[PDB]
């Protein structure tokens, strides 16, 4: 049914209850409300409708003042159909923003309040001010700078040829075409176009019409992606001149070390424990700093299984209180065991010091997380999150009590007091050897720790892992060095963000070395930096500050920061931490917050649309389902929601108008929607909304192919790759970019055959380009897939462009999940050789490409290891341990020398060429 | 003079046959666990949804409670000022309108009541899932450990990878 019985509460106490349409906007509902109110009592005392604002409880259980009344009721989605009239009162901006933030992040801000946590509250306080400060600061800045914030340049990482370009102005039918070289600076192009018949060109910027992409700054024409892209294909670029004042329009947005007592704890009780009555429950506890232990792990007695087991045991550890480091981590695991007259149930971690540097005391109820049996069946789970389980009413829990160490509370000493204690060849050969490539070796490194600082600055990580963090004297001495350690390259800092290095002083040094990062480079690692937040102990940290810093300085960064965080708000273990960051970003980015909302609603309608299509496919055939899919899209609320928004996959892309006849789905496993767009200002973009399946694995893969493409492009090797967009947006929900003019190899063969297909798409002269496009790309993807260990390759998951470019999709299995061999396909080799039996001149070039490609990836081998090492945080099944990282080590052959590497690669290559013929028969 | 008795069978085929049995049993239990773990996560997501839905019922009711408070304060003088200058109509319309508001609250309280019954019932399930997962773990871990011991035993005896694979996959 189309209508809803809505309850209306008037501010005279009077109550009305009449039906309205779900499609009706709030402004219309008010008119109808006032017409009905006439004939109800106390109407003479109301003001006009403009004096009042509707209020409702939205889907996040929060009150929302509905200030925009052009919005439809079905779009508001109140919990129950209940609207209350209230005064158009007070600071409506703050209230309106908080409501929109709650809806946007998919967590009500009140839930943060509900926790009654100082840490949460201090974070929200500090960061929201910090982000609001940046926002206000940003506003004052000029159009040039604001353009660089809003729409930062997209450049390629070199000949001097000449091809024409179309330039026009805003709100004008007439457009000018004229000649221009590849190596011109954009200022010169504007100056030329500005000669309209016979203003000044410095008060202008060139826009790529149809998309939010601008051309400006001290850079040549060909370094821009749009120009580079069009010049490769040969097409005329279509730019548009935009005035400086027109940009200002967009800009409109508004004591411990004395305590030599051994450390101990009181294990009181368990709660809501679900287990076999025959077994008996035990709790094992252990202290940790990072991965490594601080002392031996104690245990409890065998108490019999029940929901509410009681222990009341003084668990005393083999370590003093003064010995405990800053990031000391008490770690519980509850086990069900046989009496003996094992099953890990759950686990819980706990920081011994709190966020204000205070050693915790008194009762803590730790809400445990369930243990999942993995291959490495460890006693405890020290890598697991410190954050409590949010399922507090139903989840199991452990009640403990840290005893009172002293009458007055104790804090961990300040930097000044750490530096106080910190101040207090045959060795040169032995040390070098160890660091040039272990209980004996650790003590050597430790003794010579000052020589490491002076002569082996990059070996800082090693020195930290050799430090005895259980001894507090040692910890002082190591920090002393660290606070005057020389600044390391980005590559070293990336290693230092890993869970092995939990100390705040390490992380701070890590971030300090990462500030030299450019936005292009930072973006290349953004996914990894987000995952590392899951290792963080406290909410307020350097890494959050840094990510927010850069997200406010660059809108593209902000965009993908938002989506990475948003897409895991379903995950209990990060929902809180991520929720507070999303809030902070939104407060510092009120403008972009409007764009992200519009996207979220598109994604919400799509889910609902996909659910319908899933259900209909089982009932009815495809044609009727496709027809009924369009009907749902034709609806006013749907069409407007899906139309006119920046693409989540790329915010510079405009998804203007949905082509409903061109929209459909795909018979595939989770029936992904195929949505097609077009814009009359440009320019025919397509997306795939996939829901039910996880897209995180693909994104990572594509990220790494993109990085390879950059690494190769930096050596002057464009291998014509296609690192298409892929972005997880929610729980088992994402968008995939549709690459226009492309099909799978299976389909092209289903219609020898691959070669003929290229003839029809590249007649005469073009065909020579198409082969080169194929070869260059076939090389890059041959290497990429070998390195990353991407198995399961076949005709359905390899596609080819009409341009000639080959590319892979659906990277579900990777890192050999046994070694994937190197793979040359006869059908590809046949194209590479231009149809010939033997064309060794051409095949040698292709061999050269593969070698040069692979060589270059080894030169940046540690970059790949380090990044993957951080992605172990993401909890992907196929990337969860050292073995998965070892795959890359062996596939890039980093242990072997560069000469040894190439000889082995050739042997593999040759056997791939041998195997190519056998497979075909 | 070193011992560790673990493997039951003692010949390369009989052990490899047992490796095929234990691997199949491992993978089937893993599927049982993973299948329940979807139920756990889904039920956890659903239970939280029900919990915020209850907070929504609270915050709605709270709005109706505020409406009643207002109705009572606001209406006092009007009913008295219409008693004198005898408009008995306007008094009865107000009170009936108020009685209609009070009547609507009781429906929302019933609707809240039902959702609390669901969350109570689904909390019982959540625990039942978690109980079943914890009875499966020891078997699942024993099957992983056994499987690996047989693999190691056959690897020691020098059995080729080809023979190991056809027993596993
Ligand atoms: C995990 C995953 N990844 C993908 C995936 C990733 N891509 C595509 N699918 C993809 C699919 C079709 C197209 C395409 C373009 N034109 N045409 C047609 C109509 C044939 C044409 N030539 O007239 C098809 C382009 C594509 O873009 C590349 C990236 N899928 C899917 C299995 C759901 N699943």
């Amino acid at each position: 049914n189309q209508s809803v019985v809505v309850d209306f509460l008037l501010p005279t106490g009077v109550y009305l209850n009449f039906p309205v349409s779900r499609n009706a906007n709030l402004s219309t509902i008010k008119q109808l409300l006032w017409h009905r109110a006439q004939y109800e009592p106390l109407f003479h005392m109301l003001s006009g409708p403009e004096a009042y604002v509707f209020t409702c409880i939205n889907q996040t259980a929060e009150q929302q003042e509905l200030e925009d009344e052009q919005r439809r009721l079905c779009d508001v989605q109140p919990f129950l159909p209940v609207l209350r009239l209230v005064a158009r009162e007070g600071d409506r901006v703050k209230k309106l923003i908080n409501s929109q933030i709650s809806l946007l992040i998919g967590k009500g801000l009140h839930e943060f309040d509900s926790l009654c946590d100082p840490e949460v509250n201090d974070f929200r306080a500090k960061m929201c001010q910090f982000c609001e400060e940046a926002a206000a600061r940003r506003q004052q800045l000029g159009w040039e700078a604001w353009l660089q914030y809003s729409f930062p340049l997209q450049l390629e990482p070199l000949p001097n040829r000449a091809l024409l370009v179309n330039v026009k102005f805003e709100g004008s039918e007439e457009s000018f075409t004229f000649q221009v070289s590849t190596k011109d600076v954009p200022l010169a192009l504007m100056a030329c176009a500005l000669r309209k018949k016979a203003e000044q060109p410095e008060d202008y910027t060139l826009q790529v019409n149809g998309r939010h992409e601008y051309l400006y700054g001290s850079y040549p024409l060909c370094q821009f992606q749009y120009i580079c892209s069009c010049l490769h294909s040969g097409l005329t670029p279509h730019l548009t001149m935009v005035h400086s004042s027109s940009i200002l329009a967009m800009r409109d947005e508004q004591s411990l070390w004395s305590l030599e007592q051994p450390f101990r704890i009181e294990l009181i009780q368990g709660s809501k424990v679900n287990a076999d009555e025959r077994m008996k429950l035990v709790v094992q506890a252990g202290l940790f700093h990072g991965n490594e232990m601080l002392c031996k792990t104690v245990s409890s007695s065998e108490v019999s299984v029940c929901s509410e087991p009681v222990w009341k045991q003084r668990l005393e550890f083999d370590i003093n209180i003064c010995d405990l480091p800053r990031m000391a981590r008490l770690c519980f695991a509850l086990y069900a065991v046989i009496e003996k007259a094992d099953c890990p149930i759950a686990w819980a971690n706990l920081m011994l010091f709190d966020y204000k540097d205070q050693l915790k005391t008194g009762e803590r109820c730790l809400y445990m997380w369930p243990s999942v049996p993995d291959e490495k069946g460890e006693l405890l789970n020290p890598t697991g999150t410190v954050r409590s389980n949010p399922n507090t009413d139903s989840a199991a829990a452990l009640l403990i009590c840290l005893p009172e160490v002293a009458p007055h509370p104790v804090y961990y000493p300040a930097l000044e007091k750490i530096l106080e204690l910190g101040r207090h060849e045959e060795e040169q050969l032995q040390l070098r050897e160890i660091l040039e490539r272990y209980e004996h070796e650790k003590d050597l490194v430790w003794k010579l720790r000052h020589e490491v600082q002076e002569h082996f600055p990059e070996a800082l990580a090693r020195l930290l892992l050799v430090t005895k963090w259980n001894k507090h004297e040692d910890v002082a001495q190591m920090l002393y060095l660290l606070c005057s350690w020389p600044e390391l390259p980005v590559l070293s800092a990336l290693e230092l963000l890993d869970f092995s290095f939990p100390d705040c002083h390490v992380g701070s040094f890590a971030i300090k070395s990462l500030r030299k990062l450019t936005d292009d480079e930072l973006f290349q690692y953004l996914l990894q930096l987000v995952q590392v937040l899951k290792y963080e102990s406290y909410l307020d940290c350097e890494l959050t500050k840094f990510l927010l810093d850069r997200a406010l300085a660059n809108r593209k960064i902000g965009h993908f920061l938002f989506w990475h965080l948003r897409s895991e708000m379903h995950v209990p273990s990060v929902a809180l931490r991520f929720g507070l960051i999303l809030e902070a970003y939104c407060r510092g980015s009120t403008h972009h917050m409007k764009v992200l909302m519009k996207q979220g609603e598109a994604l919400s309608k799509l889910k609902a649309l996909n659910d319908f299509v899933k259900l209909s496919s089982q009932k009815t055939p495809k044609p009727q389902t496709k027809e009924l899919m369009h009907l749902c899209m034709r609806q006013e609320a749907y069409l407007e929601a899906l139309s006119h928004l920046q693409s989540p996959l790329d915010p510079s892309t405009l998804l203007a108008e949905v082509c409903v006849e061109q929209c459909t789905f795909m018979d595939s496993k989770m029936k992904p929607l195929w949505i097609m767009y077009s814009n009359e200002e440009a320019g025919s973009v397509g997306i795939i909304f996939k829901n039910g399946d996880d897209l995180r694995q693909d994104m990572l893969t594509l990220q790494m192919i993109q990085l390879m493409d950059v690494l190769w492009k930096q050596e002057g090797l464009d291998l014509r790759m296609t690192p298409y967009g892929c972005l997880p947006t929610g729980d088992r929900t994402g968008l995939i970019e549709v690459v226009l003019r492309s099909d799978t190899i299976a389909n092209i063969q289903l219609n020898d055959a691959l070669l003929n297909w290229l003839k029809s798409k590249n007649p005469g002269e073009a065909l020579d380009r198409a082969i080169e496009e194929f070869t260059l790309s076939c090389a890059g993807y041959c290497v990429a897939t070998y390195v990353l260990g991407i198995g399961d390759r076949h005709s359905d998951n390899i596609m080819i462009r009409e341009s000639g470019q080959l590319f892979h999709i659906d990277f579900g299995h990777f890192l050999g999940n046994e070694r994937v061999p190197f793979i040359l396909t006869y059908d590809f080799v046949h194209v590479i050789q231009q149809g010939k039996t033997n064309n060794s001149e051409k095949f040698e070039r292709f061999r050269g490409y593969c070698e040069r490609a692979y060589t270059i990836l080894r030169r940046h081998g540690l970059l790949f290891l380090h990044l993957f090492a951080l992605m172990r945080a993401a909890g992907l099944p196929e990337l969860s341990c050292s073995k998965d990282i070892q795959y890359l080590k062996d596939s890039l052959a980093l242990g072997k020398t560069e000469e040894e590497a190439l000889k082995h690669f050739r042997v593999k290559f040759n056997e791939a060429l041998r195997e190519s013929w056998k497979t075909k028969v | 003079y070193q011992q560790d008795q673990v493997v039951k069978e003692d010949n390369i085929e009989a052990v490899g046959k047992k490796l095929h049995e234990y691997n199949t049993q491992f993978q089937e239990k893993s599927r049982e666990y993973d299948r329940l773990y979807e139920d756990y996560t889904r039920t956890s997501q659903e239970i939280q949804m029900k919990r915020t839905a209850i907070e929504a019922f609270n915050e709605t009711i709270k709005i109706f409670e505020e409406q009643c408070q207002t109705q009572e304060r606001y209406s006092k003088e009007y009913i008295e000022k219409f008693k004198r200058e005898g408009n008995e109509t306007e008094i009865q319309r107000i009170m009936h309108n108020y009685e209609k508001l009070k009547s609507r609250i009781s429906e929302i309280v019933d609707s809240r009541r039902r959702l609390e019954e669901d969350l109570k019932k689904q909390a019982a399930e959540y625990r039942e899932i978690d109980k079943r997962m914890n009875s499966i773990k020891p078997d699942l871990i024993q099957l992983r450990k056994t499987r690996d011991q047989y693999l190691m035993w056959l690897t020691q005896k020098g059995v080729r990878q080809k023979k190991l694979n056809e027993w596993l996959g």
